[PDB]
């Protein structure tokens, strides 16, 4: 019983807070605006059954934009390997990762 | 050198509380056709030092029935929240310049009630229980207009920044467009700060001392100096809201002297109201802030929303 | 009086915003070179740290796209001191 | 950072005014000085008995009117929008709904206290 | 299908309305005791509060029962006179006058006329003393603590009048059976005139502070209404009748000196 | 995901099991419902302010409103218990067993 | 209507002032010439960046420099 | 007479003059003889951090003008 | 251990939740929920939501003051349990705290933990935007959008509060 | 010695702070409390000496027993005195509080409050004048001034 009054009577009651790609106040972009736009424009009108298997790649990019799971896993790997090489004395950090580097602008 | 700024904030606003005790007793005395203290120091100028030394060399008396943890935590939280509501106040520069300093003032007003409230609960006494639930009945009465009045006055400011409120009142005082809000805010701050005619928590005649009736000297000092820090902060806040003064960016001491003497006049006004009125019954308190101030406060909220739109005078949020 | 002064304040806000807008291209170009500088400095030290590790692929994007993704806070300041981190990631909130 | 330092300072010299309040004077503790105060005679019962609230409907409706200043509070910011007549109509709708609620709470004698 | 568990289950009522099982509400018993700024020194109200709505007042008294009127039996009439000063100890010479009139009525003698005029003069000074005490401490127990301090200077001046006429500020033992003890000193009545010339402005400023004040009215207008028949039934007298409209004053109806 | 979501969901589950296991006292469980609303508030708001989806920033406020709009309802359904019985003990409400 | 109005002004002047202020706040922005200027000031405040346009060849109403005479102007705000 | 309340008020007046005056001086001591930078919005913080980056001494208040460019 | 500040505030958040979820007494339940709301408005304030944190602090302060009045008026016994007056309250309080600090030890030693979801062990500073929001905080503009865009949301919320007052006055009548 | 000088000046400091901040309690019994109110009145004015009432015993320094102590209130008097923190003092005002007074041979009167509490200053009169009561209070201040608490601690 999804009585779609909002498309029947043409009113916009809650379609605006629905996604991050909608009209935002002062044109403020979300951090995953391009990823969600690509996932929605990919899977528009093809149905959920085809959308779960044909737009899997854009949905994986968008979900990894949101929670940043692969990024933080990669940063765990990099930071942990750095800590191991510091503890073993097999690496010294560069002077721009310590402070004395005359930062850009 | 910020810790020195914190100390030079919070130690003079303990000395101001100390000499507010003397100013209270002497202005209260001369309004009662008598004198205040003039024996202890030269015209009483050393009476608060005697009171401050006396309360910390007297036996503290934690009671037998008192839930001791909340009993000790209540004056600590009292004096902590009394000190920390001075930090967004622009003097012309605040200690901590908050973008939402007004909501900080309001939320730390709402947390300061639990000092009175847990003191009345923890000190397991019947008069303390009456004084605590009369603080409940007082706070549910004043908080239902303390935010709408303070909302309607900042619709001419543009934000909740207290430092912007100096720029807002650079031409005219904000009591001229909002004197019903001002005269209602003043009573809401009387009822906020447990001062007469709205004492109602440390009721001398109904109760014995209300919430702090079990608190002997030492812990009693940190409710009393907390209450006086609340009234000086509240008159400084009322002055910033409605009587904001001239600010020269190259001469800040002119603004400092100006809001100092204005907040001193409003402090004397609190002492002069406490010296002149009978005390409300604490339901007539509630039938005032709900039945009288709240309808008119909603009406003035409608008016102060629509009027910057009506005249194209919506203030900037930046 | 508040009508006159709030209209003047709105005009002064517009003047400040146009000063901001006129500065914004230089700030955006410096911010682009800033983040590309820090990402290249992190990548040129990702090869040294990730050298003994088998199966690693330096500079491997975690996305299947080739579009530019905005650098995250841990992507830029991940290999740097806690002074630079706490200045860059809680600095505006903790400031006064 | 400065807020945590300021709060730690205020809490510290509010709790260092208590630890020099309890440990500095001389105590003579006996089990009548710490008795409950009831104006001289012994208290009848506990003060943990139910203290019946007369203002209870006003106490509940305070929880429904305190949300309004979580709703009416963005109005200094909501005046900065570019759809302003809609904003003004919805704002006056919210204060009007608060007022109709207060009128209904008057007329059924809900703001009066019981007994 | 009744089991061991489903055997104490009585069938539910017909209108689905259960009897209320009237557990006692246990009204909180406040001891509004004698050490209190409101209970005037010696008064133990054992009250029962429904939170703060008063359900029962039990004023225990006798905390100042000194056994005066047994000590009167073992002392002579002149020695029993100063017991009367200490009964209504803000209305001293009125109690002296009442005891004096009782003894003189039994003695079948009357005072001289000048002593009767001095008794009525100091009785009305005494009435000013008691009504200053009554009004100002009633307002002090409500919260207007300032006209207390305003009117006790006037009360101090009338205590100087007592101290000049009799030698003691409060308990004079001055109005005696037979008249008064000692004549008025010279210069007393002129100072009584200089006091009475200015006392009306003091009543005016008390009445300015309280009578038209809305906070004073909201504490006293719908409070403590006494009907006339319950006032006569309870043996009330004075203002307690006259507040309720009972036209009765013993200085008019049963007049003395 | 990120580290703070662990303990905000942990606070949700602690408040869940606090609500879902009663200690014969009803106000202490209305507090557990209000704490579940606090955990939902902080969790949704951390997610929204993380991903900078600004238009749902009004969503927790609305959420918070309905929080008290049922919490007050619980208190209105508390007093009719505590007028019927002297306590709010949930083992007194066992009359609908027959 | 003056009898009922005088009765409610005699018994409840707080509520009469309340309904008067509320009625003015309802009806008075709908009868004011300056409510349009509020919307024009709010949509004339530049929060974002004026993202420029790729000149295809036919945009005669769009300037190429901010000091060009075509484009939206705020002289109405400077005078008022 | 009544003016004997005027000493104590004056002392209280000095005890309200000391904090705010001091913080103005403190805002002119830590910030190079000027006002304290107000960063209410993240653009103001971005300019302030840019000043700290371009000062060369890691202090946001040390300004550099046309003498820094050629 | 300063980059983990939202994590530390979240530990105090869970400590307050174990404090009132053990249900000692609604005095101390209100205490624990005030402590959790007061550190939660610094959890959510370090992501940018100063308005949206000060409001959840302020609304719950008013809420716990009202609930204090009710638990003194209705939910009151002779000996209120503090936390150790009952063995079950202290048992589940110690259980919640030791399980919380157990997963703290597991997530700061492994930097990866898995209870139903997977959670990183790095500080949550890593996931922030590296940009500036101009002359506005985006949460302020978004909550201000409740009047321009959120009109139906205003209507359903204001109607729910109106009938909430009507509903509660219909319940608390007795007849 | 130096330490005797230091404890002597600290005795002077604490005796100054205790005699110049006496807080009596709102506690009268009989006719003497009217005169004790006159000692609070604007002519004699206790508040200029730092002498100001606090209604609770926990925050009071001296108990002026002003009036007649009967048998029915003597345990209330004792519990009120017990609920005062040390240092606490007792000023006995009037003849009935001193030695029974005009009701001395009565069945119902405690013959002097010194049967109940330790009494420091006996103020005589029926009633004593407010000036005589203020004289007794200033004599109590002189009694507090010559206390030797820290000197006797230093010597024991
Ligand atoms: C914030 C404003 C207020 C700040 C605090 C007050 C400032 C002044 C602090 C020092 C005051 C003097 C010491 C505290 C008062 C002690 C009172 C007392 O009874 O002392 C007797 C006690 C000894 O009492 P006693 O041993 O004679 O015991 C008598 C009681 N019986 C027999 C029943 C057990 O002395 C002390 O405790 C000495 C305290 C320290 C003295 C100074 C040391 C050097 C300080 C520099
Ligand atoms: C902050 C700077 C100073 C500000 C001024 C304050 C300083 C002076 C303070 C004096 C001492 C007060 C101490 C506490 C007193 C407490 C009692 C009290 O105040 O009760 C409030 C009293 C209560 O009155 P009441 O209690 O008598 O009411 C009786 C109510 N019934 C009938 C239900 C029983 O008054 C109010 O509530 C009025 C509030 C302020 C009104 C402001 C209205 C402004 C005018 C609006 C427009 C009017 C015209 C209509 C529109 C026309 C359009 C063209
Ligand atoms: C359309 C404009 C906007 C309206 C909505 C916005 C309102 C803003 C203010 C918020 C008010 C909230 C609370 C209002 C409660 C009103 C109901 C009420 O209280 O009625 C009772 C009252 C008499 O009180 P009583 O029942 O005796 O109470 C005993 C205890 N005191 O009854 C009365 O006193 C009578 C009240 C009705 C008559 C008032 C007449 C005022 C006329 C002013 C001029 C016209 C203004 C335009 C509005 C039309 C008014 C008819
Ligand atoms: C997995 C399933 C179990 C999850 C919780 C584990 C700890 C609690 C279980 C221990 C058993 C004791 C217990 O909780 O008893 C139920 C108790 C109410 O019983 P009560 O009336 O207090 O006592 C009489 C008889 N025990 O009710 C309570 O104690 C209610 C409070 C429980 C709060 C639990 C919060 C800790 C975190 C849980 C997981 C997340
Ligand atoms: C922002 C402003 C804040 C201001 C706060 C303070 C306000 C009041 C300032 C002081 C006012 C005057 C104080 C007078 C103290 C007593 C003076 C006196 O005469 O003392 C005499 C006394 C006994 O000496 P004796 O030997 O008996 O003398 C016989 C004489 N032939 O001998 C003694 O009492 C011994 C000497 C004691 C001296 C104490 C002086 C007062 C100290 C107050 C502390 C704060 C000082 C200011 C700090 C900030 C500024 C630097
Ligand atoms: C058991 C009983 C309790 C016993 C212990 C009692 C301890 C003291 C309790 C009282 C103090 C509670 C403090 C609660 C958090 C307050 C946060 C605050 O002050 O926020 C206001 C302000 C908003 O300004 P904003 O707009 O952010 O401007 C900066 C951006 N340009 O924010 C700022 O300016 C941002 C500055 C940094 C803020 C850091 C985050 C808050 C830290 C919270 C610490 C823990 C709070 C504990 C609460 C306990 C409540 C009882
Ligand atoms: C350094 C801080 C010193 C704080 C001193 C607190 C003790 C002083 C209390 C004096 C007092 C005041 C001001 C007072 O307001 C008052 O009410 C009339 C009193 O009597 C009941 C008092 O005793
Ligand atoms: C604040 C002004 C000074 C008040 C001093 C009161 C001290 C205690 C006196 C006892 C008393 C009280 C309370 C009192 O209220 C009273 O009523 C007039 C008395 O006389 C019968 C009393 O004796
Ligand atoms: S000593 Fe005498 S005058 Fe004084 S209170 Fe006792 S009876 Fe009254």
């Amino acid at each position: 019983p999804f009585f779609d009054v909002q498309k029947k009577l043409g009113v916009d009651l809650d379609h605006w807070m629905t996604i991050q790609s909608a009209e935002q106040p002062h044109r403020i972009p979300a951090r995953c605006h391009a990823f969600e736009k690509e996932w929605i424009e990919c899977a528009h009108g093809i149905g959920s059954i085809r959308a779960e298997k044909e737009c899997k790649i854009e949905f994986e990019d968008f979900r990894e934009c949101l929670l940043r799971q692969k990024t933080m896993k990669r940063l765990n790997a990099i930071k942990r390997q750095r800590d191991k090489l510091i503890k073993e004395g097999k690496y010294t950090p560069p002077p721009h990762h310590s402070g004395q580097e005359d930062l850009r602008p | 050198m910020f810790m020195i700024n914190v100390l030079t904030l919070i130690i003079p606003i303990l000395l101001a509380v100390a000499f507010l005790t003397l100013v209270e007793r002497k202005v209260l005395g001369y309004m009662q056709f008598r004198k205040g203290p003039n024996v202890v120091g030269p015209y009483g100028l050393l009476q608060p030092i005697a009171d401050a030394i006396k309360l910390f060399i007297k036996e503290p008396l934690r009671p037998a029935t008192s839930s001791i943890s909340m009993f000790i935590l209540a004056p600590i939280l009292a004096l902590t929240l009394a000190l920390t509501m001075w930090i967004p106040l622009p003097m012309p520069y605040p200690l901590i310049n908050m973008n939402l300093g007004v909501l900080f003032m309001l939320a730390m007003s709402s947390l300061a009630v639990y000092s009175i409230l847990w003191s009345g609960w923890a000190s397991n006494s019947k008069y303390a229980l009456i004084g605590a639930l009369r603080a409940v009945a007082q706070t549910i009465s004043y908080e239902v207009t303390l935010a709408i009045i303070l909302l309607s006055v900042l619709l001419m400011n543009g934000s909740f920044t207290l430092s912007t409120l100096i720029i807002t009142q650079e031409q005219v005082w904000l009591i001229f467009p909002a004197w019903p809000l001002a005269m209602m805010w003043f009573i809401s701050t009387l009822a906020e700060t447990n001062r007469a005619p709205f004492d109602l928590t440390e009721g001398e005649s109904e109760l014995v001392s209300g919430f702090n009736v079990e608190y002997a000297a030492g812990p009693f000092a940190l409710f009393f100096m907390a209450e006086y820090a609340n009234i000086i902060m509240m008159n400084i806040f009322t002055t910033t809201l409605f009587l904001g003064a001239f600010h020269n960016p190259y001469m800040p001491e002119l603004y400092t002297i100006n809001f100092t003497i204005k907040s001193l006049l409003l402090s004397i006004t609190f002492l002069w109201i406490r010296a002149s009125y009978p005390r409300f019954r604490y339901d007539q308190l509630m039938h005032l802030l709900w039945k009288n101030f709240l309808p008119l406060t909603l009406a003035l909220c409608m008016w102060h929303v629509s009027l910057p739109i009506l005249l194209s005078s919506i203030p900037p949020q930046t | 009086s508040m009508m006159r002064w709030n209209r003047e304040r709105r005009r002064l806000q517009i003047e400040d915003f146009e000063a901001r807008i006129a500065l914004m291209p230089l700030l955006q170009a410096e911010k682009d070179r800033r983040v590309l500088q820090m990402l290249r400095e992190n990548l040129e030290e990702e090869a040294t740290i990730m050298k003994d590790v088998p199966g690693w692929k330096v500079g491997e994007s975690v996305f299947h796209t080739t579009r530019w993704v905005t650098p995250m806070m841990g992507e830029l300041y991940g290999l740097r001191t806690g002074e630079e981190i706490l200045s860059s990631t809680y600095g505006f909130i903790w400031y006064t | 950072m400065n807020l945590m330092i300021t709060l730690l300072t205020n809490f510290t010299l509010a709790t260092l005014l208590v630890t020099i309040a309890f440990w500095l004077p001389q105590l003579n503790v006996y089990s009548e000085k710490t008795s409950p105060y009831e104006c001289g005679f012994d208290p009848m019962g506990s003060a943990r008995l139910p203290f019946s609230m007369k203002f209870f409907l006003v106490a509940i409706t305070f929880l429904l009117f305190d949300l309004e200043i979580a709703l009416l509070l963005p109005l200094p910011w909501a005046s900065q929008t570019t759809n302003l007549n809609t904003m003004l109509t919805m704002a006056l709708l919210l204060i009007f709904l608060l007022a109709v609620s207060l009128a209904y709470e008057w007329t059924q004698k809900g703001l009066e206290w019981t007994e | 299908y009744p089991t061991k568990e489903t055997a104490h289950w009585k069938p539910p009522p017909w209108n689905d309305v259960d009897p209320p099982k009237d557990t006692l509400v246990s009204n909180l018993t406040l001891n509004f005791g004698p050490q209190h700024p409101a209970a005037h020194g010696v008064l133990r109200l054992v009250m029962e509060l429904s939170g703060e709505m008063v359900r029962k007042c039990d004023p225990h008294i006798g905390l100042l029962h000194r056994g005066t009127e047994k000590l009167i039996e073992y002392k002579t009439y002149l020695q029993a006179l100063p017991y009367f000063d200490r009964l209504d100890y803000v209305s001293m010479m009125c109690n002296e006058q009442a005891y004096s009139l009782a003894v003189e009525k039994l003695l079948n003698i009357q005072p001289p006329p000048r002593a009767q005029w001095i008794r009525v003069l100091f009785g009305e000074i005494t009435r000013l003393l008691n009504h200053i005490m009554a009004v100002t401490t009633h307002a002090l127990d409500i919260g207007a603590m300032t006209p207390f301090f305003w009117m006790f200077e006037e009360r101090e001046k009338m205590f100087e009048f007592y101290e000049r006429v009799s030698g003691a500020r409060m308990h004079a033992a001055y109005v005696r059976p037979g008249g008064v003890h000692q004549d008025l000193p010279l210069g007393l009545m002129d100072d009584i005139y200089e006091f009475s010339k200015n006392f009306s402005l003091r009543i005016d400023e008390l009445e300015e502070m309280l009578t038209n004040n809305r906070i004073w009215r909201n504490r006293t207008v719908d409070i403590g209404v006494v009907t006339a028949e319950d006032a006569l039934n309870y043996g009330f007298s004075g203002v307690m009748l006259r507040g309720s409209g009972i036209q009765w004053d013993l200085r008019k109806t049963q007049p003395y000196d | 995901m990120s580290l703070v979501y662990m303990n905000i969901m942990m606070a949700f589950t602690v408040s869940l099991t606090g609500l879902l296991m009663y200690r014969s006292h009803l106000m202490s469980s209305l507090l557990c419902l209000e704490g579940m609303m606090l955990s939902l508030f902080i969790l949704a708001t951390l997610m929204i302010l993380n991903s900078h989806f600004t238009l749902a920033s009004m969503m927790p406020i609305i959420l918070l409103v309905f929080a008290a709009c049922e919490a007050a309802l619980g208190l209105s359904l508390l007093v009719m218990v505590s007028n019927t019985y002297g306590t709010d003990y949930v083992q007194n409400l066992n009359l609908l067993q027959c | 209507v003056a009898a009922f109005l005088k009765n409610v002004w005699a018994k409840e002047p707080v509520l009469v002032a309340s309904f008067a202020i509320a009625g003015l706040a309802v009806i008075l922005p709908t009868l004011s010439p300056y409510t349009k200027y509020s919307l024009m000031i709010n949509r004339a405040t530049p929060y974002n960046y004026p993202v420029p346009l790729r000149d295809d060849g036919n945009m005669p109403d769009v300037p190429s420099h901010p000091q060009d005479p075509q484009g939206p102007s705020l002289e109405w705000l400077k005078r008022l | 007479m009544w003016f004997e309340v005027l000493p104590g008020i004056a002392v209280m007046g000095v005890c309200l003059f000391i904090p705010g005056m001091a913080t103005a001086r403190i805002h002119r001591f830590s910030n190079g003889g000027r006002e304290k930078r107000v960063a209410h919005y993240s653009y103001q913080w971005y300019l302030m951090e840019r000043d700290r980056r371009v000062s060369g001494v890691n202090r946001y208040y040390v300004s550099k003008g046309l003498e820094n460019i050629d | 251990m300063m980059t983990y500040i939202v994590f530390i505030l979240s530990i105090i958040f869970v400590m307050g939740f174990v404090g009132f979820s053990s249900k000692p007494s609604p005095i101390y339940g209100g205490l624990g929920l005030i402590v959790s709301g007061g550190v939660g408005c610094g959890i959510v304030l370090n992501f940018g939501g100063s308005f949206l944190g000060l409001m959840v602090f302020l609304i719950y302060l008013g809420g716990m003051m009202v609930v204090f009045g009710y638990t003194t008026a209705m939910a009151t016994e002779q000996y209120p349990e503090v936390w150790v007056s009952n063995k079950v309250v202290l048992g589940t309080f110690i259980t919640g705290l030791l399980m919380e600090f157990l997963m703290v030890y597991y997530v700061l030693k492994d930097k990866e933990v898995e209870i139903v979801f997977k959670f990183n062990g790095m500080g949550d500073w890593v996931i922030y935007d590296t940009g500036d929001s101009g002359f506005f905080s985006e949460e302020a503009m978004g909550i201000a959008a409740l009047y321009s865009y959120g009109t139906w949301l205003v209507i359903v919320t204001g109607w729910s509060l109106l009938i909430g007052v009507v509903v509660i006055m219909e319940i608390t009548r007795g007849n | 010695s130096r330490g005797e000088y230091v404890v002597a000046k600290l005795d002077d400091l604490i005796n100054w702070a205790r005699r110049s901040s006496l807080w009596p309690m709102t506690f009268g019994l009989a006719c003497c409390a009217v005169e004790m109110m006159h000692m609070a009145a604007p002519r004699y004015d206790m508040d200029r000496f730092g002498v100001v009432f606090r209604a609770s015993p926990r925050q009071s320094d001296v108990m002026i027993v002003a009036g007649t102590l009967t048998n029915k209130m003597a345990p209330a008097l004792r519990k009120v005195y017990d609920q005062m923190p040390e240092p606490r003092y007792v000023v006995s005002m009037g003849s009935c509080a001193n030695g029974g007074g005009y009701y001395h041979y009565s069945y119902s009167v405690v013959r002097g409050c010194d049967r109940i509490v330790p009494v420091d200053i006996y103020v005589p009169g029926c009633p004593p004048t407010a000036e005589a009561l203020l004289y007794g209070i200033l004599q109590l201040q002189k009694k507090i001034k010559r206390e030797k608490r820290l000197r006797i601690w230093y010597r024991r």
